[PDB]
Order: C-alpha cells, then sequence, then structure tokens
C-alpha cells in the first residue's frame, strides 16, 4: 500500500525565452529525445540521451492520465497544491517557478520553465508521507544555474521510493539527558524526521539548519564536557565524532557514520537488544490520596483546601531545612515531572533517601514503562549498576506445530524455558537464554541476525492457543511445558497434532484430543 | 412478452362502507396473534411487447411517487400502515402461488409466437420470508409440475446464513431452506474498502434437523443466461 | 456537526459570447480562484470526481457533457474549508451530477431558462438543510424526487482472532431486537459469555469462520474486543475491598492499558488507586469451565467514570504499568 502510481517531470509550460521545447518536440540543454521518439518523462523510463517508457500500475487510462497531466499540474500562482481525483488517486504537486532571462537570480541560454516534478499515491496516504514528498520536491527543485535534467537521480530516486520503507536514521544513536525529550516535543517536528538534526541541535545544545535529505545527497550549489558527562556509559567517543563531522562537515556523513562502529557479550547483546526490541523500566510516585509526625499537615492541607498555595511558604518561614522541606518542595516538583530522571537531576546526596522517604510517608508509588520513549527517538536513559530491562514488541520462535525440543511459549515472564546484574524481571534472561549460550564470538552476532524470523518460524501461539485448540487447561500446559525441555515425549503427547489436523468428525478436535490422550 | 405487477401489503385497514371481501386477518397459534391486513397489486404493461424498452422506467418512477397515498388512503381508513416489513410480514409466497395461477391455464388462448415461461420477482428483502405451512407444502406439489420461479434480491447485503429461507408461521424458530428456488443478488457498482454485512437501527426509548447456520455460502451472482434466454 | 459546507454552485461553459456562467449559493466563487481553477473545470476525462485544493478551501467537483451537437458541458460543484474531513462529500456529489443527467434527458432543466432560475432555491434548500441534519428529500418534479444522506465512513475494522472476547460498550437494550440479523440475534444473547470459542458451540452452533465475520461487523460499529479472562493472578486479594474486583480488569483492559501478561503485580498496583480513588471465589473452580463447552450495584464502572469527567487518573492509566 506504499504504491508508486507516478513520478513525472512533463515539459509542460515552458514559457521563456530560448533553446527548448517550443514548438518543436521534446528538447533541452543537455536533453533531447527528439526526432518523434515515443516522448516519456514519467516513472519508470530507461533514461538516457535515448528513452523508453513503461506503465505498470495507476488503475485508470494511462494515456488519460498524461493528457490530463499536461494541463492539470500547471499553477498560475506559485506554492504547492494537492490534488484528490476519484477515490484511488492522488496527486500531491509541487511546482515552482523563476523566469528571469540573464538575470540568474554565465549560461548559454535561459531555459527556465514552470516547474513540473510531481509523484503520486493512491488511497491510504498519511501527512507523514505528505510532508515527506513536500520536502523532498522543495530540496530537488531549487535553481540548477545551467538547467540539467539529470535523470539519473529520477532513476536512484524511483528505487528509492520502493526500495527503503523508512526515510532517514542512523543506527547510531544518543541519549536521554535531562533535555533531549523537551528539545524534542517542544515543536515536535523540527524538518522531515531527522534524527541526526535532532541530536545535533540538541548535542550543540543551540539549533542548526544543515540539509539532510532521503537517500540521495542534494547540496545547494563547539564540543563541550556535559556530552561525555552525560554519555559516559553509553557512545560518548564516536559521538563526539559525529559532532566533529557536523561542526566541520556536511553531506559527507555516510563516512564517519556507520563506519566509526559473559558479561562482555551479554553487554554487547544488551546493545543488539536495545537497537530493536527491549525496552526499560522506572518507577513514580504521587500525592493523590484522601477522604472525607511531618505527613499530617501535608494531608490536611492537601484536603481541606488546594496545596500549592499553602505548603510551599512555611519551610522557610521557619529557618529550618529539613525532613518536611526535602519531603515538601523537591517531591512536589518531581511529582510535576513524574519520571524518576529529575530525582537524579536535582540531587547530591538524595538517590538512596528518595524513596526511603517514600516509604516513610503515605506517598502513592507506581511502576512503568517509561515515559513516550517511542521507536521514532533515539535511544534512552544509559545502563548503570541499577536500570531493569524488559521486552515488548519485538517476536521470537514457535513451539507447539514444529514440536521442538526447546519449549517456546509466550507465558507470564513472557518467554518460558555477576550474572545479569541490570535485569529487573525474567524476561530479559529468559529471552537470552532462549536466543543461545554466551560462547559463539562472531557466530552469536550472527545468530542475531538470524533471529530475524528465529530459525523460520511465525509464532501465531500464545499459551492460550492451546486452551483454544483442545483440553489444555493452565495447569496441564503448565505441568507438561515446565519440563518440556528435558524429555519430548511430554512434547510428542501434544506434538501428534496431525492426528488431531486429519480430524474427519467435523465439529471438533477438543473431544478427539482428549481421546487420543492416553492411547 | 412482459408483465411488470407492483405488490404490496397494509396492517389494519378493517372495514369502511363496503369494502368487506377485500380484507384478510392473520393470526399465529402457539402465541395468539390476529390482525387484519389487505394486499394490493398494482399493474404495468399487461400483455405487449415491443422494442425499445425504458419508458416502464419513467412509469415506474411515477407510480414510485404516487403510492404511498396510492396504498394508504384507500378502501377502508383505520389507523393505516403501510407496506410491511418483509422480514416480518409479507405476500411473497402467494405472489408466486398466484403466478402459478396464471401459468396453469398456458393451453387456453394460445400465442403461435412463444415458448419459454419465466416468473421474476425482484425483492428489496434480505431473503427471510414468515410463511404459513400449507402455502409452502402446496407450492411444492405445484412446482413439481412445472418449474418456472426465479427469485432475484436488490437488497444486496448477502446475509451470514443459507439465503433463501422460511420462518413457519403454522397454525425452537422452525426454519426450512428451499432448493427449489434460483437466487440471485444484485450488487451495486462502486468499490470501497470492507463492505459490511449487517444492519443496525437504534431504538429512542426431535430431531431440529435443518438449522440453517452451519451452511456455507460465498458470493451468488445474478445469472444473466437464465434471465435473458 | 464535524463537516461543515459552505458553498454550492452550477457552471457551465456557455456559447461563446460568455465563457462559463455560474450559479453560485453562500465564501464567494471569485475572480482569481475561478481563473486558477479553469482547467479542472473542463476535461477530457468525464463522469469521474475530482477535488483540488486551493487558499481559501476545496471545490469537490464533477462535470458531465451532452447534446453533443454544440456538445453541452456543464458541471456541478461544492466548495468546502481548506483542511476538513470532505470524504463524505465525494457520493452526493457524483449522485447529484446523476440526478441532474436523468433531469436532462426526461424534461430538459437546462434547455430553458426559467427552470435555470428555479435551480437555485434547489442550491439555498440543499445548502440549509445538508448542514441541519445531513440528509435531504426533495421533490422537483412529477417523476424526481432527490435524496440524499451524509454516510459517517467509519474506518476499517481490525482482525477479529479466535480467542478474544467482545465486550458492549454501549447496552444491548437501546436498539430493536427485532431489526438484527439472525446470526446478531443468534449470537447477541451468549455475548457476556466471554470465550469467543464458547460461545460459538455454546448457542450459536455456527461455523467459526462467520461468527468471526459476525463479531469483526460489530467491531466495526459497536464492540470493543479484548483478551481473555483466565485469572492469572490470585494474590491480589489480601487487600480491602468492597465487592470490586471482576469487571475492574475488563474495564481496564478495555480501555487499552496495560501489558497483555498480567502476572501478579498490576492489580495491586494499581488497586491502590481503586481503594483512594472511590461468599469466596471459588477461584480454583474457573479453570474446568474454560475449554468449549457442547455498593447496590458493585462500582465497577461508575467510579471511572465519574472520574473520566476528569483526567489525571486516565493520564495516570493511559501512562500504563
Amino acid at each position: 500500500d506504499n504504491t508508486s502510481p507516478i513520478s513525472v517531470i512533463l515539459v509542460s509550460s515552458g514559457s521563456r525565452g530560448n533553446k527548448l521545447l517550443f514548438r518543436y518536440p521534446f528538447q533541452r540543454s543537455q536533453e533531447h529525445p527528439a526526432s518523434q521518439t515515443s516522448k516519456p518523462r514519467s516513472r519508470y523510463a530507461a533514461s538516457n540521451t535515448g528513452d523508453h517508457a513503461d506503465e505498470q500500475d495507476g488503475d485508470s487510462r494511462f494515456s488519460d492520465v498524461i493528457l490530463a497531466t499536461i494541463l492539470a499540474t500547471k499553477s498560475e500562482m506559485c506554492g504547492q497544491k494537492f490534488e484528490l481525483k476519484i477515490d484511488n488517486v492522488r496527486f500531491v504537486g509541487h511546482p515552482t517557478l523563476l523566469q528571469h532571462a540573464l538575470g540568474q537570480i554565465k549560461r548559454e541560454a535561459p531555459t527556465m520553465i514552470l516547474f513540473n516534478v510531481v509523484f503520486a499515491l493512491r488511497a491510504n496516504a498519511d501527512p507523514s508521507v505528505i510532508n515527506c514528498l513536500h520536502n523532498l520536491s522543495r530540496r530537488i527543485a531549487t535553481v540548477l544555474q545551467h538547467e540539467e535534467r539529470r535523470c539519473q537521480y529520477l532513476t536512484r530516486e524511483a528505487k528509492l521510493i520502493l526500495a527503503l520503507q523508512d526515510e532517514v536514521s542512523a543506527m547510531a544513536d544518543g541519549n536521554e539527558g535531562p533535555q533531549s525529550p523537551f528539545h524534542h516535543i517542544l515543536p515536535k517536528c523540527k524538518l522531515a524526521r531527522d534524527l541526526k538534526e535532532a541530536y545535533d541541535s540538541l548535542c550543540t545544545s543551540g539549533v542548526v539548519r544543515l540539509h539532510i535529505n532521503s537517500w540521495l545527497e542534494v547540496s545547494f550549489c563547539i564540543p563541550p564536557e556535559a556530552i561525555e558527562r552525560s554519555l559516559k556509559a553509553i557512545r560518548p567517543y564516536h559521538a563526539l565524532l559525529l559532532l566533529s563531522d557536523e561542526k566541520s562537515l556536511l553531506g559527507e556523513l555516510p563516512i564517519d557514520c556507520s563506519p566509526a562502529l559473559v558479561k562482555n557479550l551479554q553487554q554487547l547483546a544488551q546493545d543488539a537488544d536495545l537497537a530493536l526490541l527491549q525496552v526499560f523500566q522506572l518507577a513514580a510516585h504521587l500525592v493523590y490520596w484522601g477522604k472525607a509526625y511531618m505527613l499530617s499537615p501535608n494531608a490536611s492541607v492537601c484536603l481541606y483546601s488546594p496545596l500549592a498555595e499553602q505548603f510551599s511558604h512555611q519551610f522557610p518561614s521557619h529557618d529550618l531545612p529539613s525532613v518536611l522541606a526535602k519531603f515538601s518542595l523537591p517531591v512536589s516538583l518531581s511529582e510535576f515531572r513524574n519520571p524518576l530522571a529529575p530525582a537524579v537531576q536535582e540531587t547530591q546526596l538524595i538517590q538512596m533517601v528518595v524513596w526511603m522517604l517514600q516509604r516513610r510517608l503515605l506517598i502513592q508509588l507506581h511502576t512503568y514503562v517509561c515515559l513516550m520513549a517511542s521507536p521514532s527517538e533515539e535511544e534512552p536513559r544509559p545502563r548503570e549498576d541499577d536500570v531493569p530491562f524488559t521486552a515488548r514488541v519485538g517476536g521470537r520462535s514457535l513451539s507447539t506445530p514444529n514440536a521442538l525440543s526447546f519449549g517456546s511459549p509466550t507465558s507470564s515472564d513472557d518467554m518460558t524455558l555477576a550474572e545479569l546484574l541490570p535485569s529487573g524481571d525474567s524476561p530479559l534472561n529468559q529471552r537470552m537464554t532462549e536466543n543461545l549460550l554466551a560462547s559463539l564470538s562472531e557466530h552469536e552476532r550472527a545468530a542475531i541476525l538470524s533471529v530475524p524470523a528465529a530459525q523460520n518460524p511465525e509464532d501465531l501461539r500464545m499459551f492460550a492457543r492451546l486452551l483454544h485448540y483442545f483440553r489444555g487447561r493452565h495447569h496441564l500446559e503448565e505441568i507438561m511445558y515446565n519440563e518440556n525441555t528435558r524429555r519430548s515425549q511430554l512434547l510428542m503427547l501434544f506434538d501428534k497434532f496431525r492426528s488431531v489436523l486429519v480430524v474427519t468428525t467435523h465439529e471438533d478436535p477438543v473431544i478427539a484430543v482428549f481421546q487420543a490422550l492416553l492411547p | 412478452e412482459v408483465t411488470v405487477v407492483l405488490f404490496s401489503r397494509t396492517f389494519y385497514d378493517a372495514k369502511s362502507v363496503d369494502e368487506f371481501p377485500e380484507i384478510n386477518r392473520a393470526s399465529i397459534r402457539q402465541d395468539h396473534k390476529g390482525r387484519f391486513y389487505e394486499d394490493f397489486y398494482k399493474v404495468v404493461v399487461q400483455n405487449e411487447r415491443r422494442e425499445e424498452w425504458t419508458s416502464l422506467l419513467v412509469t415506474i418512477k411515477k407510480l414510485f411517487i404516487q403510492y404511498p397515498v396510492l396504498v394508504r388512503l384507500e378502501q377502508a381508513e383505520g389507523f393505516p400502515q403501510g407496506d410491511n416489513s418483509t422480514s416480518a410480514q409479507g405476500n411473497y409466497l402467494e405472489a408466486i402461488n398466484l403466478s402459478f395461477n396464471v401459468f396453469d391455464k398456458h393451453y387456453i388462448n394460445r400465442n403461435f409466437d412463444r415458448t419459454g415461461q419465466m416468473s421474476v420477482v425482484i425483492t428489496p428483502g434480505v431473503g427471510v420470508f414468515e410463511v404459513d405451512r400449507l402455502l409452502m407444502i402446496l407450492t411444492k406439489q405445484r412446482m413439481i409440475d412445472n418449474g418456472i420461479g426465479v427469485d432475484l434480491v436488490c437488497m444486496g447485503e448477502q446475509p451470514l446464513h443459507a439465503v433463501p429461507l422460511f420462518k413457519l408461521h403454522n397454525r425452537g424458530d422452525d426454519y426450512n431452506i428451499p432448493h427449489w428456488i434460483n437466487h440471485s443478488f444484485y450488487t451495486s457498482k462502486s468499490q470501497l474498502f470492507c463492505n459490511s454485512f449487517t444492519p443496525r437501527i437504534k431504538l429512542a426509548g426431535t430431531l431440529s434437523a435443518p438449522p440453517v447456520v452451519p451452511g456455507f455460502c460465498c458470493t451468488v451472482g445474478v445469472d444473466w443466461k437464465s434471465l435473458t434466454t | 456537526s464535524g463537516c461543515r459546507i459552505e458553498c454550492i454552485f452550477f457552471s457551465e461553459f456557455h456559447p461563446t459570447l460568455g465563457p462559463k456562467i455560474t450559479y453560485q449559493v453562500p465564501l464567494f466563487d471569485t475572480v482569481q480562484v475561478y481563473i486558477i481553477t479553469k482547467p479542472e473545470l473542463q476535461n477530457k476525462l468525464i463522469t469521474v470526481t475530482a477535488m483540488e485544493k486551493k487558499l481559501i478551501g476545496c471545490p469537490v467537483c464533477i462535470e458531465h457533457k451532452k447534446y453533443s451537437r454544440n456538445a453541452l458541458l456543464f458541471n456541478l460543484g461544492f466548495v468546502c474549508d481548506a483542511q476538513a474531513k470532505t470524504c463524505a462529500l465525494e457520493p452526493i456529489v457524483k449522485k447529484l451530477a446523476g440526478y441532474l443527467t436523468t433531469l436532462e434527458l426526461e424534461s430538459s432543466f437546462v434547455s430553458m431558462e426559467e427552470s435555470k432560475q428555479k435551480l437555485v432555491p434547489i442550491m439555498t434548500i440543499l445548502l440549509e438543510e445538508l448542514n441541519a441534519s445531513g440528509r435531504c428529500t426533495l421533490p422537483i418534479d412529477e417523476s424526481n424526487t432527490i435524496h440524499l444522506k451524509v454516510i459517517e465512513q467509519r474506518p476499517d475494522p481490525p482482525v477479529a482472532q479466535e480467542y478474544d472476547v467482545p465486550v458492549f460498550t454501549k447496552d444491548k437494550e437501546d436498539f430493536f431486537n427485532s431489526q438484527w440479523d439472525l446470526t446478531t440475534q443468534q449470537i447477541l444473547p451468549y455475548i457476556d459469555g466471554f470465550r469467543h470459542i464458547q460461545k460459538i458451540s455454546a448457542e450459536a452452533d455456527v461455523e467459526l469462520n462467520l461468527v468471526r465475520i459476525a463479531i469483526q461487523n460489530l467491531l466495526y460499529y459497536g464492540v470493543v474486543t479484548l483478551v481473555s479472562i483466565l485469572q492469572y493472578s490470585n494474590v491480589y486479594c489480601p487487600t480491602p475491598k468492597v465487592q470490586d474486583l471482576v469487571d475492574d480488569k475488563s474495564l481496564q483492559e478495555a480501555c487499552l492499558s496495560y501489558v497483555t501478561k498480567q502476572g501478579h503485580k498490576r492489580a495491586s498496583l494499581r488497586d491502590v488507586f481503586q481503594l483512594y480513588c472511590s461468599q469466596f471465589g471459588l477461584m480454583k473452580n474457573l479453570i474446568r469451565r474454560l475449554q468449549k463447552y457442547p455498593y447496590t450495584g458493585c462500582h465497577s464502572y461508575d467510579e471511572i467514570c465519574c472520574k473520566t469527567g476528569m483526567s489525571y487518573h486516565e493520564l495516570d492509566e493511559r501512562l500504563e504499568n
């Protein structure tokens, strides 16, 4: 559904001085398909001096599409347009105009038209896709001082659209200190989903606009110690090298972006898992309770009155910062924020005291998958001796049809079967034991390349599918799949499932499983 | 050689000045339910061949606009309820039986210019009909003789069961499925995403051997070849 | 009142002494807009819908061409806001073009000019009554009463897998039980009986593909699916509660606010929120009833709705666990 009806540059609107189309066949400086040839200007066309058209999919009358496009893509007044024709064809149109003869805002002749570059889509578009096409057109259609219909960039663009689904990204991603989610979310979208622009603008702590392409490059013809301070544990050095590449160069990024890149191999496994499929976890608090020593005034102030009008005044008013002041004001600011990261921010000794005091008083606690660190963002919150880890999204292998000796059902502690100190909950080490041992050196990360499809099933089973298929209640399936790893007789007792896959009873395989149990 | 006959029912048209042998009265044995109703037939062109059609389409538009007063405010005026639902009542089986009442006397006045026999009922129904037992058994025994009946549904929306079906109306809800009838749907001409198969309306406020639901049914066409030749 | 139309226009390519006449009802079909949208209002391709964007708004239009000797060509256009939905206003304009076609082929409106003036109060009543309620019954003949309805055009529904659970967000007692399909009337009684594969052979005895299609259409209109309701946790019970245990996780799961495998921590770590925002269980016995089978009101929905009047706890609960 990410298809490609047409990307076209028709010479529909040549209104200028000399040395092109005007009343002859189609002809321009450095490009003349002429003398009455097939005349191609559209998407899938073999392109050199000579050229060949192809017509593949637009779900309409294609010569009518061309002859209506000629007169239905030109605009007289500038700007960018959009045309939704019938239910399943759209045109996100992008003209621009630069009409001047020898003004050049030296060449052989002014051959400058109303520009006519446009790509299409059918019937289920996305404003992100629309913004992508706007930005690509703005970067394509600039000046080209000597006019050059370089169609090699057209061929790279036509391969760019179908080839790579994602727009632009980076394998090297930065960090979430105290500032990066706010610096993301205050405009939320500066220019065209650019991770590199995002981390660089936060990296020098200032906004600078050097252009970013999608996959084909189009040119327009300081180090602070706080970075390595907030990025000690995860990626300081090549990120500082990317700072050097962005304070020095532009467009010369894929030379230094990617090629700069028990416990140790599990650290690399944590990196290769944080690249795609495992999230981390934190906790927060809140001051909300009540109904009809230093806890009862706070409770009264929260109950019969609003809070910040009262409890923010007494703690300087008695000339003592103490337990109730530390419980009142910084914990209230942390309740304004609600990660534990500002408690990491504004401290020098509070980190061993804060949850102690929250257990001391009647503040309500909860634990959660952390705030909005979505996979359209880089990587948050570096690993330490304390951060807990759990994977959710990424799929894995299969147990019951293929009848592996390795049991992998996704149940509670999701994948049922000095040593991972940052493992907070059981899914992390259960998933990596279901991946592989810690013995292979480079074949281990070859197997991490292999776990896409995970030795090639797709798991349509989530431990309640067995209760769907047959009379496997909770007790029986846990008693069998908690020693499934050892001997496959208990496996084959269910994995003779071909016999109740050829049921010939046309109503119910549950009764036939129950009958085929003991024999 | 065509007829185009419109037919419908109304409820509570009990009596007026000498409109008595026109009404009928429907009832149910197992739960008592008895109402007055009345059947209307309005014919358009009766027995006439002509080329260059589509003028009947203009006359059927005229009769569609004239129809609700034409059926409501006639012979008896109690409180009228017009044009009852097909999935609740209907004069369908009686209409096919009256077409058979025409076709039994084919030997009376014999045209030398016609061979085949055809009766097509266009309904906006869903496929459900609530039908008396005796009329259904009687029309089985009468289509034993000369099979001529074809049903097509311009409602569309092919439901999630064996679509020609009869709930019995005898003097579990007793189902029946016919295998003598030739049903065909008419999908309209447009292209969208997921054609829903359900309606919804918000109120203000020993054997049981045929059920109709375990029978599988993908799509039914129009079968133009059994409607043109 | 989501979509908001504002101007409706007819136009016609006049014989040569006039370019193109327009019949407007109130935006305004001004000079520069009609100049730059001139090329769409005459096309090779006819009888297709086409809408364009411009600085002020959006013409959704269709043109038609009839009476090929001194070839006549008209168009109906429907100009609305720049960024509204306007996906519910394509078939209405196309259907009006079809009605105008049959009106010209039966009685020839646009060859006599008093009917051309009569064509304008048609637009005024349409501009009132579309924004009034969204449907129009409008007689203009002894043989044509145009009928129009705004279809909401809801998005696609997801898949209905074989092991989920339906829940009515709405209430069954607000519809006509007599107005359903037969399959919906044979499913809808045991729809609170949670498991889908239970309810099919409990009451339905249908094809499982058929009950899948039926619950998918009820998901397309008014029924929300969720995952199964085996008692995962057991140890949430040592807090004191006032009879608020079963519907709790069903509601907050219907709010789509969890990672799925609830374990033993989800229920207590939000049950403190349920306790401050306000015989036996026979808990070993809901297990054999789970394969295929041949204060007065308990406060479970009232408290979440009366705090859904506020938004802090639904922030703290959309932020899931």
